[PDB]
């Protein structure tokens, strides 16, 4: 089993530099190609650089030369990308992947990617997020069913990880992308239960804010 | 560089029809030694992109034949001949004959389904919101198609355009339907200067607004 894996997100100040790694296991690391593509708000992948790991080689993408330099570890199996004098266009998501693609037999092989590691560059301050619960008065849906919710909101910067009961109540589940005003996030998520459920069995809520190290549980109260 | 046109941005299709997807480019992809360098790509909600095709029309490993490519020189095209669940997310060409290797810029293939109209859940700040002095009140409009929905929040009457927050989540791959979240904030004051707080919703399943509403007041 071929694996890439990627840093964590980071969290960059304007014209400084940062260092991407990109841990490989399951192939002989040395004899392919790693290649870095970059994605920004979405749909819009561009083409880094590639670095053969054996070698040492490297071939830019002229609009990264200066800005990407691909380096890679043999011992540890371990491929970098330095980024450097981070500015806007650089918030993006960046992912490495043995493309797969043997030059001498003019044909591919399987390609494997990372998971994407989430740059983002701002001088806004890290602030953790306040939980409230959501226990329904109108957003009952009445008998049946039930909604509860969980609202994170005044954190920075992302990600912040909510789950329900532990990862137990992973069905009827709603997490809304969260949505950046006034240099803070505001995240919610939906947990929809049968009336039998709650308030009889306690419904929590689990969020954690890497950046700031907080990690908060709230009940579900009525 | 090679400019890559994708052609449609988005396509609905129902599961069980055919989709195709076309690619243009503003050079031939005819390498020297006379392959085509052209790839498809598959990036599934919150995961890597992932190549489908490559070599024009080669399948990858483990990819369903349902899939086929074809085209040459500056034309190209995906055909799903059967879509699926699983085709869910965003398809692009890469071109890797010209250097530096360009991308498509995507299209999106959602699933079309019968119509679903909105359940509507509308909450009231929390105590501890409250006791920070910020008061916000919450609606969630769960599993609807198509997409297109919209909401408005009327407090007293009367419409509230400042302080509404909004967040809609991808085309769900269980039911194919789609969910968001309106989020008011307003002062732990003013909050308490008003009575009624009323999420309304305009969808295409309903000739009327739909509505979910709540009176603060105290008891
Ligand atoms: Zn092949
Ligand atoms: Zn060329
Ligand atoms: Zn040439
Ligand atoms: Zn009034
Ligand atoms: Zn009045
Ligand atoms: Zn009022
Ligand atoms: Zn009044």
């Amino acid at each position: 089993e071929m694996q890439l894996q990627q840093s964590g997100a980071e969290l960059l100040r304007p014209g400084t530099s940062v260092k991407l790694s990109c841990k490989t296991s399951g192939y002989i690391f040395t004899s392919y190609w790693i290649h870095w593509v970059k994605q920004r708000s979405g749909q819009g992948l561009e083409w880094i650089a590639r670095i053969y790991p054996g070698t040492g080689s490297t071939y830019y993408n002229e609009k990264f030369k200066g800005k990407a330099t691909l380096t890679a570890d043999k011992s540890s199996s371990t491929a970098y990308m330095q980024l450097s004098t981070l500015k806007s266009e650089d918030s993006a998501v960046y992912f490495c992947t043995r493309w797969g693609f043997i030059p001498v037999r003019e044909d591919y092989v399987m390609d494997y990617w990372g998971q994407g590691t989430l740059v983002t560059v701002s001088s806004a301050k890290t602030t953790a997020p306040s939980v409230y619960p959501l226990a329904p008065v109108c957003g009952d849906t009445t008998g049946s069913s039930v909604t509860l919710g969980c609202l994170v909101k005044g954190y920075f910067p992302e990600p912040v990880t909510l789950t329900w009961n532990s990862g137990s109540l992973s069905s009827g589940v709603h997490t809304f992308p969260a949505v950046l005003q006034s240099d803070l996030y505001t995240l919610s998520s939906s947990v929809t239960v049968t009336s039998s459920t709650w308030p009889s069995q306690s419904i929590t809520c689990n969020v954690a804010h890497p950046a700031s190290s907080t990690k908060v549980d709230k009940k579900i109260e009525p | 560089d090679i400019v890559m046109t994708q052609s449609p941005l988005t396509l609905s299709v129902t599961i069980g029809q055919p989709a195709s997807i076309s690619c243009k480019s503003s050079q031939s992809l005819l390498y020297s030694n006379g392959k085509t360098y052209l790839n498809w790509l598959l990036q599934r909600p919150g995961q890597s992109p992932k190549r489908l095709i490559h070599l024009v029309s080669k399948l990858d490993s483990g990819v369903p034949d349902r899939i086929t490519g074809s085209g040459s020189g500056t034309d190209f095209t995906l055909k799903i001949s059967r879509v699926e669940a699983a085709d869910l997310g965003v398809y692009y060409c890469v071109q890797g004959t010209h250097f530096p290797y360009t991308f498509g810029g995507g299209t999106k293939l959602e699933i079309l389904r019968g119509d679903a109209a909105p359940t509507v859940s509308i909450f009231p700040p929390s105590s501890e919101q409250l006791t920070s002095g910020g008061a916000s009140v919450v609606c969630f409009l769960n599993n609807f198609y198509p997409k297109d929905i919209n909401v408005k929040w009327k407090i007293d009457g009367s419409e509230r355009q400042n302080g509404v927050l909004n967040s809609w989540t991808d085309q769900d791959s269980k039911d194919s339907t789609y969910s968001m979240s309106s989020t008011l904030t307003l002062t732990k004051d003013e909050y308490e200067r008003h009575n009624s707080y009323t999420c309304e919703a305009t969808h295409k399943t309903s000739t009327s607004p739909i509505v979910k509403s709540f009176n603060r007041n105290e008891c």
